Order: structure tokens, then C-alpha cells, then sequence
RNA sequence: AGAGGUGAAAUUCUUGGAUUUAUUGAAGACUAACUACUGCGAAAGCAUUUGCCAAGGACGUUUUCAUUAAUCAAGAACGUAGGGAUCGGGUGGUGUUUUUUUA
């Protein structure tokens, strides 16, 4: 079996930057015979004549989602995570200050989300990408949709305290 | 039969375009009588037979 | 070699119905609304409530075994606002991203052709 | 193109 | 109709008769309805009296649900149930006047009521000679569909117990008069239960029976061929629902765990053979496999087992006519073709699939002038060709089927007729050039056609399809019709009718042929025996040497004539009944005062009164212009050709009179000598007649492995 | 995503895995350590439970996969797998050669409730379904045959035979015990007046006692070992 | 809310899958699958579905995205061993195509003829033709003279009621698949007006003759029920 | 197991299955997109197709009659010049769409 993965022209140049440090952690290890179709902006991973195809596929799928190489190797290791995308939709008033309430200042509220629930999130101007544990993704998405529905940052910090204690303490 | 009907079409379209050009170029009579003709008719034999069929 | 339902999304105002029926359209599978995913009688047409409604519809749809969907979006039509509401594109997008192939997107809002206002 | 010359005029 | 008032309890078609007819007319006088609503007044005469009588008998059941009640001493009504026998109660006598005939005889008489009602209530044509003045009772296989003759050599009345497996009891001799009576009622009940939804109607009739015994003798003291009972052997006459003859599984009830009485009597009646099976639906149902053969219809096998299992164990069955002509049918080289039926059309469907892939690969390409439509017109595409079409079968002259194809209405066309047909050749040159360019697994060539006169430059494109078939392609345009019409108009006045004959051949070959094959191919799936009766008719007609003059569409029309109008008879549920209905009709048929109007319609868009009168009127002036049929012999007019002279043209008067004479000779042989193997061989004798000329011709190779039969 | 729980105090997830498709069938072997997962795609993964890893892939299957079964007693040698599909097929699999053995295409509905046993190798298997066939096959190592199907009136949901030799049939709130080489249900339970039916049979103490789960979320004990000698 | 709600109905174990097969006028005759019920007594779920429509897209019938629009409707009218051999029931554009076609500073001609075919199927078949701006035309409008409208509508009704009344349903479907009567309308009405894209947009059925399972089987192909190996 | 409806609520109906889904059938109303600074009517008003009934405008005209006209009481029926386009008709030109012996 093979798999194509489309890539956009806003993660293409950092993929050329990190291109030398993906297939040497892939082809000798998680073999997956690889081409990169620049002719139609896709990456081709076909099977080995000598179920790792899913792992290589969501490896570079997390990369084209736009997560770090540390996170992508943290997807090779620890095969239990989940990537997730959701866009807001809930123009200015409901876009600009809403993503401002997401980021806080300098990504400190996003950093509070991330360090609270052990996930890793990134976001473009409109979308949100969250990867990690499944219940963590559930909880982090709940807190983010709370603060884009409209909640005080101190009150969602209290909810962040509760969920961080719940998902970093056992049971 | 390729070259045969090639030659047949190549003479047919020649005499056809010649006939139509002869029709709607200009027809004055022995005296002054310009002949009424259609916009896209093709043969004096055609207008002759239709003026026969409208007897 | 997939198997297709149709989506029959009704993106009305004040509510959002999504029920994937069979290919004929007769035997419906897993109706949820946008009003049984939040309970406040205000946000029951929200894009977020519609998209999580769509999430658990896709869950029960994969339970049955239907792996792909012809989607038919429907506004309130007729003699009413004739545009799809807030939850339609949200529920379609959620059904797309939650592991379910989508083909033949289609708008089946009922055009009046001179209904009664007079 | 003998057959194209035969299938002109159309 | 063969209904005299003797008895059908004794195994003979009859029992109903004239004073029974009187009794029901006068019983329907004083009422007839459930509220005794007056069915019959003498305000109307015998015609509407007869129509109301047949309406009441056809719409008021007597056997199984409801029957008439009346008392002579006094209304008449319709009571609700039925006594599993023909019934009408007369309470002033307490008698059951319709208990002289049996259940199947009343069943077939109610059918005759419905059928003559259908052909009587119509206001379209007049068919009084079709309804009265032809004795349909003259032949067995003409009023019936097929026949079996059970020969039972029981020996003696004491030898019964080891010569026959039927009952022998006080309870059967108390309700049955004698041996033929109990075997008759047992054999009609086991035929009814054996077939059920497999036939239309059964009639049982013991022949060799006679009501004649002398003064000096105490009884019919007669050695009746292996017994001394008043019957020689048992006519088992069947008329069949033709849609379930060769269906190879009949179905009992399904499987409950508690094996109820219906599955019980099914397994008792069917013994070791039937069992419960799975299906693709997944039902677990009681059924039995019927190994279909070509020469044998499985109706004979199931009646063979229902005879040799229950009424006797060493009696035998005579039916040889069906197998006698079924090897006169040509058997194609197909996988297990002997086990294939004759109602199977898999060869025609195979070339239809090949034609459809050709259709897609000729539509998915580019012309300078696109295809408007292609339409096959072939005899195989209307289920008629004599080879049941096997691939690669070149030796049949109609191996090459013909397909008309027309492009869109471009007003760019050449003017004169040779130039336009040469432009059509140019298009065919282009299509085979791209065909060999792209899909070289098809191959092709060109062939001149001269089936239309006086056009010297008309070719057809023949292709060989790697599924193994061959197709002619003829281009039609919107221009050839008006070109032939204006050629007609400007021709010299003593040269008119020959060019009119050329245009008639063009219309028959290109234009009306499409609606011809469309209509009868559409109707062949409702008249299922059509392709076997036309194929046997055509092989008969080529053995008797007429196809060199007559055309195959005309033979097809003569064979559809007994189907789309089968009155007074049935539609034919078997090949023999179809073929001798054809020959009986065309032996009956005249020319001088006889047209042939048929409407190729579905049972139960038709031809109305106005179009009927127009067809008859142009027939009338046609052959008062033509005195006796000097050069126009037949007149076959349909909805698709109200002219009627389209297919009948061209045949010489000796050929047409030879056909009619051969039909009269055949019906003469049928009413004289009876059906037999040598009878059928004499029916397919050449009749070479030594009329002035015999040549014997043999090409240097044999060609039946190459024609695929 | 699959999770295994060490059933002691530390009920921490010893290993979770993320599987391809959502799954409605796990089968364990007669001992522990062998677990088989079947998705809503035809992907049958076999996993070690001591230290949790995929150990057998088994990708080439037809449709959404219904019930499947292991084989192997304590310290056996064969260690086979059943793998019956929904469209009708059953492809029997073995892990010791990482291979298929036979492919069976006799059902029409969802093949559910299948089991293998031998008597001296023979290795015959029963395989029921949503239809009403019971469908035993001979199932040698290299060759193949099929025995009687016994044709109940039921809707067989998860029934496994091979008792002491009687065979179970459940799934219409009716427990049938069909007999060997015959069709005669002799143990047929009282069908309740409602229609909610058996989803699952459960052997207790090596087929001695029996649990029947019910669609109104109840569970019943049967004592099939006493009722085999006992009489409804 | 206040009532009592009949907690469990579990309505997919009793549900059954059929699949539908289009007639041979198309090429990708397999289309999809369909839920019905358990085929049981008192309902006869084998024949409880035998009038259902299905609404496919012609791109998914023909494997070519060029006619992505024009969703057609098939009708199941028989059963043959889980295969629903269907037939034609209608045709309709998507709303996308007609809204994308209708634009101002041009006018549109409607037509619709009710007509019986050579069979007893009466249809009403529709037609839309827009008015084209001629090449070299400099003015704004290119409307129709509103007495050329009547001549266009007359000849378009005439030639499509000549395409029907003649050309039975197989030929009708095979002639409105590859868009040829639109080109016929264009080549017969490029006299009166230039007429950019002409379409048929709708075929509605109104009556049918009868079932005729022989012809209904001849539309697809031959195949009959036969035995199965019982072994009991 | 919710669904109209609401600014929330309230109220309405819903386990006698509603809302939604599919297949039909009936009923009367109405002619959306096309629809414009375009058309017609004395005004108010006037948009589905086809047929019929009559009417009206403008244009064309080397047709006819010869002041027959104009305006309202009373009464009657209805509720400043120039330019660019565009609609309807006509004339002329000469390129393309068009076609050709059916009108």
C-alpha cells in the first residue's frame, strides 16, 4: 500500500529546511519507500518489498499541520497520541479579539493550556491544531471553546488548574 | 477508394462552388432584367425546378 | 470500495438536524439534532453544537458501517430565509474531518417558484 | 491527410 | 369450443351443454344479482342476451367462491362459497345442475367466457367468424398447447394391485363410478398439485372411451389395449403459462422446525427427490431441481414423475413431437447447450454486450461531425436469426448484423445521391481509420451493398469484434429521404414506379426497419415463444425453399400474426402449438378479400377505428387497382406501416401460391394422418417436386462446426 | 484506541494502542497473553498482553469484521485464528506460520459465534450467523470439507457449541441445544413475552455453567452441565 | 419527557443489507447498498421495499466528471438474490447548474412536453435554452424578439416529442446520457437564434405499463436461482 | 427525546413516534431566478405554456374620403439646444453566424 500527502506552500520551505532530518530518521528505521512529488505538491510513501505506513503518514501529516520535529519524533515514539484540527466559526469581533483571548499575550494562555493538559497545540490565523492524549484533547478543546465562547481568563485559569490536577494526577 | 472518393469530392466541391458562384454573382438578361435569387441558393437548375414545381 | 449514505443536513435557524439516511433515503440512521448537544434554548443552533452533533452522528454511522457520505444541505427554504444557517458548514466540515469520506456536495433548499405571500 | 481533405466542408 | 353435455367426470372435454345454457339464461331472467338485480331482460335480443350471459359467467365464479342459487317454485341470488366443483344450486329440486363436468372443465369454460368476452366487447373490428364460424375442436394440439398420452397396461382388475400404485377402496369406489373415474380424478388432482403455478390449465381426457355396447352384450366387453375398461389411453392435454415452463425449481413451503402438514404432503408427494435448500436470499425452502434439457421441456419430466410415482409404477408416457422438432431446431456450440433451454437468450445477450462495448468505444471518440445515434436493426437484435448466435460463426450469411448510425443534422452535405453516399463512405473511412488507430483489437473492412437498387456507390463498414462478432454499419442522413422524394418528383413519367420501388426498399431497409425491430423486440419479452416459433418457421421456409424471394421481416410478421391476434385460441405456450397455429392460419388465409392488420401491442398505442378504417381503405383501393394479385400478393399492415405494401413487395405469384398451397397441404396432412415422427419428417421434406430443375451443390468444405451449430 | 488494564491495584493502562478502525470484537485465547482485535475494516491485529505490542498484522480481509475466535489450550502447538467476516466469508488464520489456511464463502449474513475443536488431527469448526445456518466444516490442515448445518428457527447471535456433544444456539431470547448429526432441539428455554434477545453466551468454568446476556441489560445463569443430564 | 420511553430496540441486528444494480444503459451498474429489515413473516421485507427510489449522480454512474451534474433517479421494482435490479425513474439537474446558468442580460426559453413513448411510459420532459450573445455583437442585451420565442419553443417541443414517441426507454436513456438531443436542438435552431447551452434538465415519469420481469431482466442480463448444497 | 416559537423566558405540541427522512395523493393560491432606469395600457394596473376571440399602437403605402379638426361646460365609461444609448418598424450596405428543390 501507498499514501500521498498534500503539502501547502506555507510549510514547504521549512520542509526543505528539515528535509535532511526526516527521511534519515525514517527510511533506515521505518522504511517506507519515499518520493516527494513537487510537480503536484504531495509526498509519496509506498510500502516495502522487504503497519508502519500509518505511522509515517501521520508523521508527515503532523509536520504539514505545522508541529515541531521534536513533536513529530514524539509521534514516532509514543504511538498513542492523536492529531486534531478545528476552526473557530463561532470577522473582527468574533475573530481578532477571540484569537487574542486564545493567545493571551506572547502565547502565555496557549502556554498555560499546553503545560496544563500535556498536549501540544499550534494555530494559524483561524485554525487550531491540537495533538496529544485523547482525553487531554477533549479537555483542552473544552477550555478553548469556553474562552472563545466568552469567559474571564481568571475563571478559565481556575478550570485549567482543575484539569491540570486531574490529568497529571492519577485516576 | 480513399483516393477515389478523394478525387470525387475534389471535383464535386469544385463544380459545386463554381455553380453557386455562377448563380449569385450577377444575372442580367439580354435586356435589363436582374434575376431575383435567394440568399443561400445554389443552382440555376434548382431555381428552375422549383419554379416548375410552383406551376 | 466504500459504502455511501446521504447526509440530509437541515441547517435551519434555531436548530440543526443531521441524520445520515440510507442511499435510497428511506431507512434513517442515527438522527441527532443541534438541540440535544447543549441545553440552554439559545445556543442550540451554534456551529460548535452542530459540529459535535455531527461528531457523534459520524460515530454511530461508522458503527453501522457506512464509510462515506453524499451530503445534501438544506436551508429552511420555501417562503423563508433561503440561506443555510450557521451550523451547516460547521457540521459538514466536522463530518469531513472526523474520518468520513465526502462526495457530491449538494444544496437541496426548496425554491418556492412563486409561493404564496399574497 | 487524404481523409481530412475528404472530410473538409463539415 | 367442444363443450357438449355428456360428462367431464369420465375424462372428456365437455359436460356443459345447451339446456344448461337455457337454464342459466332463464335463471338470470328473474335476477342474477346478490340483491337479485335483473341480469337479463328480453328488451334486448339474443346478441345482448348472449353478451350478458358471458359477462355473468366470466365475472361470477361458480367453482370455488360463490355460485348461483335459484329455485323453480322465486328469486335467484349469488351465494358466497364454492364446493370445489362447478356448482349452481336449485333449491326447489335441491340439485347441482353443473355437476356433470369437473373443476378443470369449468375452469377452462370460464376462461373461454373471459376470452370471447374480451374479443366480443371491443368496438374496433368485426370478428364474428373468428368467434363462431371456426370449429376450434377439430384438432387437439391446436385448441390445446401440448399433449401427453399415458399408456397404462394394467392387465386386469385383479392385476391392479401390482400394476398400478393408486388407491383401491370402498371410499373411492363409493364416489367414483369405475376405474377410469378414480384414475381420472386422481390424475387431475396430482397434475394440479404437481404443476400449480406452472401451467395455465390442465384437461384430462381418456381416449378409446366409447358409450357404445351392443344388444347381445352385458357391458363394454372390449380389450382396450392391456385392460378391459372403457378407455384406451389417457390424453393429458396442457395449456401452459409460458413464463414458467423452463424454470428449473418449483417451490414448496419454507422450513419451520415443527414440520407442518403442507411440508409433510410436499415431501410425501415428492419423495426422495425434493429437499429443502438455501438460496441467495438465504431462505430455507422446499424445492426440487429440474435438470433442464434442450429437446426435453421439464414439464414432461415433472409430469413423468407425477405419473410414474403415484398412479402407476410401470406405465409409460408418449410425447415425441416436442423432441421431434427440437432437434430440427439448430443447437449452437455453447457450454452445456444441450442442458440449456430453448427459452434462454444468452447468445443474443452476449452479442448485445459486445455491441454495447462497441457502442461505448464509438461514442467516446471524436469525429468532425458527431454521432446523433446508432441503432442496431439486426435480426439477432430482434431474436430471429437461425443460428443462435455463437461467436466467430462466419458461415451464417446473417452473421454480420446491421446497425444504422446517423450523425447530427448538419446542413453541410453534398447534393446529388452518389456524392452523399460517397460522403457517408468518407465518414466510414474516418471511423475505421481511428478504430484501427486506437483500438486495434477490433478489426474491420469495407463491403459494397446492393440491396438498394441503382445506387452504385453505397458501402457498409463491417467490423470484427474480439468478443467474436461482426457488425455492419450503414450511415443514415436526414438528406437521403428528401433526395429520393425529389428524384421521384423529377423522374420521367413512365419511370415512376420503379424508382418508387427503390424508395420502398429504402424505407424498408433504413427507416421503418428501426421501429419494426424496436416494437417486436419490445414485445418478444411478453410473448416468450416468439423466437423459437420464428426460428422453426424460418428453417421450415428454407427447407421448402422460399427465402430467396420472401424477406425475413415478412416471415417475422406472418409469425407474429398468431400471437398479437390469437383469437379464438390461446397465446401459444409451446412451440408446436405456435407453429401449427401459424400454418393453420395461413392455410385459412386468403388474399383477394383478406388484408392482414395486426397491432404489436402488449396483452390485456393500439390501433383505433380511424386508423383501422384508413388501413382497410387503402387496402381496398390498392387491390381494386390490383385485380387479383398479379404482382402484389400479401398485405401485412401494422401500426408502424399503414401502407402495408412495404414487405410484401417483390415476391412472385408462384412463390406466394406455393406457400399457401403448402400450408393447405400441411393442414390436410394434420387433419388426415395425425402427428407422428414420419408426419413431422414429411412436414420437413423438401417437396422438391422436380419442377424443371435440380442442381446439387457442395462447396469444398463442411461448415457446421464453422457456423457453430 | 485500545487499552489494556492490569486488573490489580495498578489498573494503569499497561499499553494503549491506536488502531486503524473502531472495533466491536476482541477475542482472547483459552489461556491469557493472546488477544485479537477486529475493526470496522477488515484488519485483524493480534497483540501480546504481557508487554503490549502488535504481534500479527493480518490485513487482507474483505469487509467489516464480525466475531472471530482463537484456538489453543494450555501449552498447545497449533495456535490458530478464525476471522469470520460480515459479507459471509471466514478466512482461518494461523500465527505460527503467519499465514492463512482456508477461505470459506458459504454464509450470506454476518458470521457470528464461531468456534473450533478437534477429536483424534480433525479440527472441525462451527460457524453461525444472522441467518439460520449453523455450518460446521471439517477443516483439516491442508484439505477441506463441510458437515451438516441443522437449520434453526432463530437469529443466531454469538453461539458456540462443542459441549459434552451438544451445540448452543442463542440470539432470539431463546437458547437451543441442537444435537450432533441430527436436528432436534431438546433444550429450548422459555422465550419471554418481550422481543429483546440474547447478545452473548458466556462459558463459566470450562463450559460447565453458562451466562446469557439480554438486551435489557440482564444476565442469567443456566447450568448446562446439569441440564445436559436432565425437561425443558 | 414525562412518558415512558421503551428503552431498547437495538435496530441494526435485525436490519439487512441489499445492494442495487443499475440497468446496462450505463456501465458502472453497481451503485450502492441499502438497509431494509429482517425478511420475516407478517411483513415480507423482501417485498416491502420494491418501489423505492434512489438518487445517484451521473458522474458516479459513468466514471467521467464532465457531467458532474444531472442526478438521476432509479427505482427498485424487483428482488433477485439480494441484488436489486433497478430501472429508470427520472432525471434532474442539480440546483448548482441551473443557478450557475441563469444570469441576466439574456433571456431563457422553457419547454416541456408530456408524451407517451413507444412503450406505455408517459413522461413530461423539460427543456431550457438560453439566448447567446453573438460573436462580434456589441450591444448589451441579446434578448429574444418574443415572437422568436414562440417559434423556438414550437420547434423544440416538436423535436423532443419526435425523440420520444419512438425510441423506447432504453434508447431514450441511451440518447440523453451523451447529451445528443441538446446538440440536435442547437443544430436545428441555430437558424433563429444562436442559443448558448441548451439542456433538458428534467425527465418525469407519470405512468408505467406493468412489471414485465422478462424485459426487466433483459435490461440487465441473465441469471437464475439454482440449488444449494444442503447436507441434512 | 426532543421540536415549533422567544429578546430571553413563558407558551405550544412530542413516547398515541412529533420535528426531520422517503414515496405518493388532494386542495386552492401564485407565477420566483430570467426582470432591465426595458415593454404595454386612458388611468388604476399589467409577467407559466398553448389555442381562440376581438381590440390597439407605431411603421410601410404613388390606396380612398375631403375639414370631417381642436377644447371643456352639461353628461357618460372605468378606479433653451446638443449628444450617447435602448425599444418597435422601415431602407440600404456587405462580412460572419446562417444554409442547400419541402413551406
Amino acid at each position: 500500500e501507498s499514501r500521498k500527502i498534500m503539502v501547502p506552500p506555507h510549510r514547504m520551505t521549512p520542509l526543505r529546511n528539515s528535509w535532511t532530518k526526516i527521511y534519515p530518521p525514517l527510511v533506515e528505521h521505518l522504511k517506507l519507500q519515499v518520493r516527494m512529488n513537487l510537480k503536484t505538491k504531495s509526498v509519496e510513501l509506498r510500502t516495502n518489498p522487504k503497519g508502519a505506513l500509518q505511522k509515517g503518514a501521520d508523521f508527515i501529516k503532523a509536520f504539514t499541520l505545522g508541529f515541531d520535529l521534536d513533536d513529530s519524533i514524539a509521534l514516532l515514539r509514543l504511538d498513542d497520541l492523536y492529531i486534531e484540527t478545528f476552526e473557530v466559526k463561532d470577522t473582527g469581533d468574533h475573530l481578532s479579539r477571540a484569537i487574542g483571548r486564545i493567545a493571551g499575550k506572547d502565547g502565555k494562555t496557549k502556554f498555560a493550556i499546553e503545560n496544563a493538559t500535556r498536549t501540544r497545540i499550534v494555530l494559524a490565523d483561524s485554525k487550531i491544531h491540537i495533538l496529544g492524549g485523547f482525553t487531554h484533547i477533549r479537555m483542552a478543546r473544552e477550555s478553548v471553546v469556553s474562552l472563545i465562547l466568552g469567559s474571564p481568563p481568571g475563571k478559565v485559569y481556575g478550570n485549567l488548574r482543575t484539569v491540570a490536577s486531574r490529568l497529571k494526577e492519577r485516576y | 477508394l480513399k483516393e477515389d472518393i478523394h478525387t470525387h469530392m475534389a471535383i464535386f466541391e469544385q463544380r459545386e462552388a463554381q455553380a453557386q458562384e455562377d448563380v449569385q454573382s450577377s444575372i442580367v438578361d439580354e435586356d435589363g432584367f436582374t434575376l431575383v435569387v435567394g440568399k443561400n441558393t445554389k443552382s440555376l437548375n434548382s431555381i428552375r425546378k422549383k419554379i416548375l414545381n410552383k406551376n | 470500495s466504500q459504502v455511501f449514505g446521504v447526509a440530509r443536513i437541515y441547517a435551519s435557524f434555531n436548530d440543526t438536524f443531521v441524520h445520515v439516511t440510507d442511499l435510497s433515503g428511506k431507512e434513517t440512521i442515527a438522527r441527532v439534532t443541534g438541540g440535544m448537544k447543549v441545553k440552554a434554548d439559545r445556543d442550540e443552533s451554534s456551529p460548535y453544537a452542530a459540529m459535535l452533533a455531527a461528531q457523534d452522528v459520524a460515530a454511530k454511522c461508522k458503527e453501522v458501517g457506512i464509510t462515506a457520505v453524499h451530503v445534501k444541505i438544506r436551508a429552511t427554504g420555501g417562503t423563508r430565509t433561503k440561506t443555510p444557517g450557521p451550523g451547516g458548514q460547521a457540521a459538514l466540515r466536522a463530518l469531513a474531518r472526523s474520518g468520513l469520506r465526502i462526495g457530491r456536495i449538494e444544496d437541496v433548499t426548496p425554491v418556492p417558484s412563486d409561493s404564496t405571500r399574497k | 491527410d487524404v481523409i481530412e481533405e475528404a472530410l473538409s466542408r463539415f | 369450443r367442444g363443450f357438449s353435455s355428456n360428462m367431464s367426470h369420465s375424462g372428456s372435454l365437455g359436460g356443459f351443454g345447451t339446456f344448461e345454457f337455457t337454464i342459466l339464461m332463464a335463471a338470470l331472467l328473474n335476477g342474477g344479482g346478490i340483491n337479485s338485480n335483473k341480469i337479463l331482460l328480453h328488451g334486448f335480443s339474443s346478441y345482448q342476451l348472449f353478451k350478458g350471459v358471458i359477462k355473468y359467467l366470466a365475472t361470477m365464479d361458480l367453482c370455488h367462491d360463490g355460485h348461483l342459487q335459484f329455485h323453480s317454485n322465486p328469486a335467484s341470488k349469488y351465494i358466497d362459497e364454492g364446493f370445489q366443483t362447478p356448482t349452481l344450486f336449485d333449491k326447489s329440486t335441491k340439485v347441482n345442475i353443473l355437476t356433470k363436468m369437473t373443476v378443470s372443465s369449468y375452469q377452462i369454460l370460464k376462461e373461454y367466457a373471459g376470452e370471447t368476452l374480451r374479443m366480443l366487447n371491443n368496438v374496433v373490428q368485426d370478428q364474428f367468424s373468428n368467434i363462431f364460424l371456426t370449429n376450434i375442436s377439430r384438432f387437439d394440439n391446436l385448441k390445446y398447447d401440448l399433449c401427453y398420452d399415458v399408456q397404462l397396461p394394467l392387465g386386469k382388475y385383479n392385476n391392479l394391485e401390482t400394476s398400478l400404485a393408486a388407491t383401491f377402496g370402498s371410499m373411492e369406489r363409493v364416489k367414483f363410478i369405475t376405474l377410469e373415474n378414480f384414475l381420472a380424478h386422481k390424475i387431475t388432482n396430482v397434475a394440479r398439485y404437481a404443476l400449480g403455478d406452472r401451467i395455465k390449465y390442465i384437461q384430462i381426457e381418456m381416449v378409446g372411451q366409447k358409450s357404445d355396447f351392443p344388444i347381445t352384450k352385458r357391458k363394454v366387453y372390449s380389450n382396450t389395449g392391456g385392460n378391459h375398461f372403457n378407455f384406451d389411453f389417457v390424453r393429458v392435454k396442457l395449456i401452459v403459462n409460458p413464463s414458467e415452463c423452463d424454470k428449473l425449481v418449483t417451490k414448496g413451503p419454507a422450513h419451520s422446525e415443527t414440520m407442518s402438514t403442507e411440508a409433510a404432503v410436499f415431501k410425501n408427494f415428492w419423495g426422495i427427490k425434493s429437499s429443502l435448500r438455501r438460496f441467495k436470499d438465504g431462505s430455507i425452502t422446499h424445492c426440487c431441481v429440474w435438470s433442464t434439457s434442450s429437446s426435453e421441456p421439464i414439464i414432461s419430466s415433472i409430469v413423468n414423475f407425477a405419473l410414474q410415482k403415484h398412479v402407476s409404477k410401470k406405465a409409460q408416457i408418449s410425447n415425441e413431437t416436442i423432441k421431434k422438432f427440437h432437434n430440427f431446431l439448430p443447437l449452437p456450440n455453447l457450454p452445456s447447450s444441450a442442458k440449456t433451454s430453448v427459452l434462454n437468450l444468452s447468445s443474443f445477450f452476449n452479442l448485445k454486450k459486445s455491441f454495447d462495448d462497441l457502442y461505448k468505444i464509438i461514442f467516446q471518440m471524436k469525429l468532425p461531425l458527431s454521432v446523433k445515434s446508432i441503432l442496431p436493426v439486426g435480426s439477432a437484435f430482434r431474436y430471429t436469426s437461425l443460428c443462435q448466435p455463437v461467436p466467430f460463426a462466419y458461415s451464417d450469411p446473417d452473421f454480420f448484423q446491421d446497425v444504422i448510425l446517423e450523425f447530427e443534422t448538419s446542413p453541410k452535405w453534398p447534393d446529388e445521391i452518389t456524392s452523399l453516399e460517397k460522403a457517408k463512405t468518407a465518414f466510414l473511412l474516418k471511423i475505421q481509420e481511428e478504430l484501427s488507430a486506437n483500438s486495434s483489437t477490433y478489426r474491420s473492412f469495407f463491403s459494397r451493398d446492393e440491396s438498394i437498387p441503382y445506387n452504385l456507390e453505397i458501402v457498409t463498414l463491417n467490423i470484427l469484434t474480439p468478443e467474436g462478432y461482426g457488425f455492419k454499419f450503414r450511415v443514415l442522413t436526414e438528406r437521403d429521404e428528401i433526395l429520393y422524394l425529389r428524384a421521384i418528383a423529377n423522374a420521367r413519367n413512365e419511370l415512376k414506379p420503379e424508382l418508387e420501388a427503390t424508395f420502398l426498399k429504402f424505407t424498408a431497409k433504413y427507416l421503418a426497419s428501426v421501429r419494426h425491430t424496436r416494437t417486436l423486440e419490445n414485445i418478444s419479452h411478453s410473448y416468450q415463444f416468439y423466437s423459437p416459433v420464428v426460428r422453426l418457421f424460418k428453417r421450415w421456409l428454407d427447407t421448402h425453399l422460399l427465402l430467396g424471394h420472401i424477406t425475413d421481416e415478412l416471415a417475422e410478421l406472418i409469425a407474429i400474426k398468431p400471437f398479437v391476434d390469437p383469437a379464438p385460441y390461446f397465446i401459444p405456450g409451446s412451440l408446436e402449438n405456435g407453429f401449427l397455429k401459424v400454418l393453420k392460419f395461413i392455410s385459412q388465409w386468403n388474399w383477394k378479400d383478406d388484408p392482414l392488420i395486426l397491432d404489436l401491442v402488449k396483452p390485456e398505442e393500439r390501433l383505433t377505428l380511424a386508423q383501422y378504417k384508413g388501413i382497410q381503405m387503402n387496402f381496398t383501393n390498392l387491390r381494386n387497382s390490383d385485380p387479383n394479385g398479379t404482382h402484389l400478393q400479401f398485405f401485412v399492415a401494422s401500426k408502424n406501416d399503414p401502407s402495408g405494401i412495404l414487405y410484401s413487395s417483390g415476391i412472385p405469384l408462384p412463390i406466394a401460391t406455393r406457400l399457401t398451397a403448402l400450408a393447405k397441404v400441411a393442414v390436410n396432412l394434420l387433419q388426415t394422418h395425425g402427428l407422428n415422427q414420419q408426419t413431422i419428417n414429411l412436414l420437413f421434406t423438401p417437396g422438391l417436386k422436380d419442377y424443371d430443375f435440380v442442381v446439387d451443390l457442395r462447396t469444398p468444405i463442411g461448415l457446421k462446426s464453422s457456423c457453430g451449430i | 484506541q485500545l487499552l489494556k488494564i492490569f486488573h490489580l491495584k495498578t489498573g494503569k493502562v499497561v499499553r494503549s494502542m491506536k488502531i486503524s478502525s473502531p472495533s466491536y470484537i476482541l477475542d482472547a485465547d483459552s489461556t491469557s497473553t493472546l488477544l485479537a482485535v477486529g475493526g470496522t475494516d477488515g484488519s485483524i491485529i493480534v497483540v501480546d498482553i504481557e508487554n503490549g505490542y502488535i504481534t500479527h498484522s493480518f490485513k487482507g480481509h474483505g469487509g467489516t469484521i464480525s466475531s472471530l475466535k482463537f484456538y489453543g489450550q494450555l501449552n498447545s502447538k497449533i495456535w490458530l485464528l478464525a476471522s469470520g467476516d460480515t459479507n459471509g466469508m471466514v478466512k482461518v488464520w494461523d500465527l505460527v506460520k503467519r499465514k492463512c489456511l482456508h477461505t470459506l464463502q458459504e454464509h450470506t449474513s454476518a458470521v457470528r459465534g464461531l468456534d473450533i475443536i478437534e477429536v483424534p488431527p480433525s479440527l472441525n469448526l462451527l460457524s453461525g450467523g444472522r441467518d439460520d445456518i449453523i455450518n460446521l466444516w471439517d477443516f483439516n490442515m491442508k484439505k477441506k470439507c463441510k458437515l451438516l448445518k441443522t437449520l434453526p428457527v432463530n437469529q443466531q447471535v454469538e453461539s458456540c457449541g462443542f459441549l459434552k456433544i451438544i451445540y448452543t444456539a442463542g440470539g432470539d431470547a431463546i437458547f437451543q441445544l441442537i444435537d450432533s448429526e441430527s436436528g432436534s432441539v431438546l433444550k429450548r428455554t422459555n422465550k419471554p413475552i418481550e422481543e429483546l434477545f440474547i447478545i452473548g453466551v458466556l462459558p463459566i468454568l470450562s463450559n460447565s455453567q453458562m451466562f446469557l446476556v439480554l438486551s435489557d441489560q440482564t444476565l442469567q445463569l443456566i447450568n448446562v452441565e446439569e441440564d445436559l443430564k436432565n425437561t425443558i | 419527557k414525562k412518558g415512558q420511553k421503551k428503552r431498547v430496540v437495538d435496530p441494526f441486528t435485525r436490519k439487512e443489507w441489499f445492494d442495487i444494480k443499475a440497468p446496462s444503459t450505463f456501465e458502472n451498474r453497481n451503485v450502492g447498498k441499502t438497509l431494509v429489515n429482517k425478511s420475516t413473516g407478517l411483513k415480507s421485507a423482501s417485498d416491502a421495499l420494491k418501489g423505492r427510489v434512489v438518487e445517484v449522480c451521473l458522474a458516479d454512474l459513468q466514471g467521467s466528471e464532465d457531467h458532474s451534474f444531472r442526478k438521476i433517479k432509479l427505482r427498485v421494482d424487483e428482488v433477485q438474490g439480494k441484488n436489486l435490479l433497478t430501472n429508470f425513474h427520472g432525471m434532474d439537474f442539480t440546483t448548482d447548474k441551473l443557478r450557475s446558468m441563469v444570469r441576466k442580460w439574456q433571456t431563457l426559453i422553457e419547454a416541456n412536453v408530456t408524451v407517451k413513448t413507444s412503450d406505455d411510459y408517459v413522461l413530461r420532459i423539460f427543456a431550457i435554452a438560453f439566448t447567446r450573445k453573438q460573436a462580434n455583437q456589441v450591444k448589451r442585451h441579446s434578448y429574444a424578439q418574443s415572437s422568436h420565442i414562440r417559434a423556438i419553443r414550437k420547434v423544440i417541443s416538436e423535436i423532443l416529442t419526435k425523440e420520444v414517441q419512438g425510441s423506447t426507454l432504453a434508447q431514450l436513456t441511451s440518447k440523453l446520457i451523451p447529451e445528443v438531443i441538446n446538440k440536435e436542438i442547437e443544430n436545428a435552431t441555430k437558424d433563429i437564434f444562436p442559443l448558448q447551452n441548451i439542456h433538458v434538465r428534467k425527465v418525469k415519469l407519470l405512468k408505467q405499463p406493468k412489471f414485465d420481469v422478462g424485459a426487466l431482466m433483459a435490461l440487465h442480463g441473465e441469471g437464475s436461482g439454482e440449488e444449494k448444497g444442503k447436507k441434512v
